């Protein structure tokens, strides 16, 4: 038995706010942050970068820290970097096998598909199946490798870039990077 | 700690629930949402109450049906509201009273934790190592798929972090270690049953030996 959750998150929050132990304007500030900042776009920035600039590619992929660090976009759950690259015979995905770890500065928070009991079980052991499942098919020439987030490494992926964008626009490359893309369970697509 | 949090490779699990590019709509989808990840960072960066670990690993303590039945954000909600208790920040009392009911905790810890090990192995690139045949009750950072197993080095980390076994209890001794990023092939963790290619563990230092 259990008070709504509502009632439990608030009474944790006026428990904690009533003994001066949160600074005014604190949560609002986070929600902030989660909602407005932290956000997949970025991670799209730093992908149509890399895609149109071999120089920062390479950074990119040797030293994601310092690389996202340009932009300006590390931070919480966020500070230590890896890219990892897609190639004509190999498919990256990620996930957080035992909770949600995500790199939420440049992927946005996790959505509630990432850290469900199916996603967080399944994928480790047959995201052919998984992706399939989910839209994105995988030939059996390639190899998929999932990245299992169990420590402080926070991972993006780096998708192949698609035929038929030859000559686009920052800008026009970052609007076909989805969240999904930086994740590693879709390809991007041309619209 | 083997609790059912450990759900890579657990087989009998239905579709997830998306497909891609599918909208998955606001950040947060009730107004409370932010408040258990907000106060986390009070009790961690303000308050220096607790370690992130620390939440990992009360969450982990959920009681296992009581687990399985919480979304998400509940069960971090449940979490950080328990570490305030077992630290002596909040009562039990208290927060049952502001929420006008029940508010049921996670479940005490069975184990102190231990320390970061003295003893290592510096691993380099492209070199085979195992994960330590190892059982610990407390916070780990293995999950149960790769214990025992044997991969291939991609990656040495370039920062240090103390050992999650130590710090997810509030030890002193958790020290610094970094972590490597260990491939291993499909088939090595689920032999013929799986359809995928290789799996990447992100393992500290203490979790591995020479293969
Ligand atoms: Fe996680
Ligand atoms: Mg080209
Ligand atoms: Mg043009
Ligand atoms: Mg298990
Ligand atoms: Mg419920």
């Amino acid at each position: 038995a259990q008070a709504p959750v509502s009632d439990r998150a608030w009474a944790l929050f006026r428990a904690l706010d009533g003994k001066g132990l949160v600074p005014d304007g604190y949560v609002e500030g986070w929600k902030k942050t989660f909602e407005e900042d932290f956000s997949p776009r970025r991670g799209a920035e730093l992908v149509a970068r890399a895609w149109t600039d071999p120089e920062f590619r390479q950074l990119l992929l040797t030293d994601g820290t310092a690389a996202v660090a340009q932009y300006g976009y590390l931070g919480p759950q966020g500070e230590y970097i890896v890219a990892v690259e897609d190639t004509p015979t190999l498919k990256n995905v990620i996930v957080c096998s035992l909770c949600s770890c995500t790199a939420w500065p440049i992927l946005g928070l996790p959505p509630t598909w990432y850290k469900s009991f199916e996603y967080r079980a399944r994928v480790v052991r047959e995201p052919r199946k998984v992706l399939s499942e989910m839209g994105t098919e995988i030939a059996s020439d390639i190899e998929i490798r999932v990245y299992d987030t169990t420590a402080e490494t926070r991972y993006m992926v780096l998708p192949q870039r698609p035929a038929g964008t030859e000559g686009w626009s920052q800008e026009q490359l970052q609007e076909i990077v989805t969240k999904d893309c930086l994740i590693g369970v879709a390809i991007p697509q041309v619209p | 700690m083997d609790g059912v949090h450990d759900l890579a490779g657990v087989q009998g699990f239905g579709k997830v629930p998306h497909t891609v590019n599918a909208d998955i709509g606001p950040t947060f989808h009730a107004e409370w949402e932010h408040l258990p990840y907000s106060l986390m960072f009070a009790g961690v960066a303000e308050l220096g109450a607790f370690s992130v670990d620390e939440v990992r690993y009360v969450v982990e303590r959920m009681e296992p049906r009581h687990y399985m039945m919480t979304p998400y954000y509940e069960r971090y909600v449940i979490g950080v509201a328990t570490l305030m208790v077992e630290k002596g920040i909040l009562t039990q009392d208290e927060l049952e009273s502001l929420a006008g009911g029940p508010f049921p905790l996670s479940r005490p810890s069975e184990s102190e934790g231990r320390p970061a090990p003295v003893e290592t192995t510096t691993f380099e690139v492209g070199q085979r190592v195992r994960v330590r045949d190892e059982y610990v009750p407390g916070h780990i950072r293995m999950p149960a798929y790769c214990r025992g197993r044997v991969g291939t080095i991609s990656h040495r980390t370039t920062e240090k972090w103390p050992f999650p076994d130590a710090i997810g209890h509030g030890r002193n001794d958790a020290g610094e270690e970094p972590t490597y990023h260990v491939k291993f092939a499909a088939e090595e963790l689920f032999g013929s049953d799986t359809d995928g290619g290789s799996v990447v563990v992100d393992l500290f230092e203490g979790y591995l030996e020479p293969a």
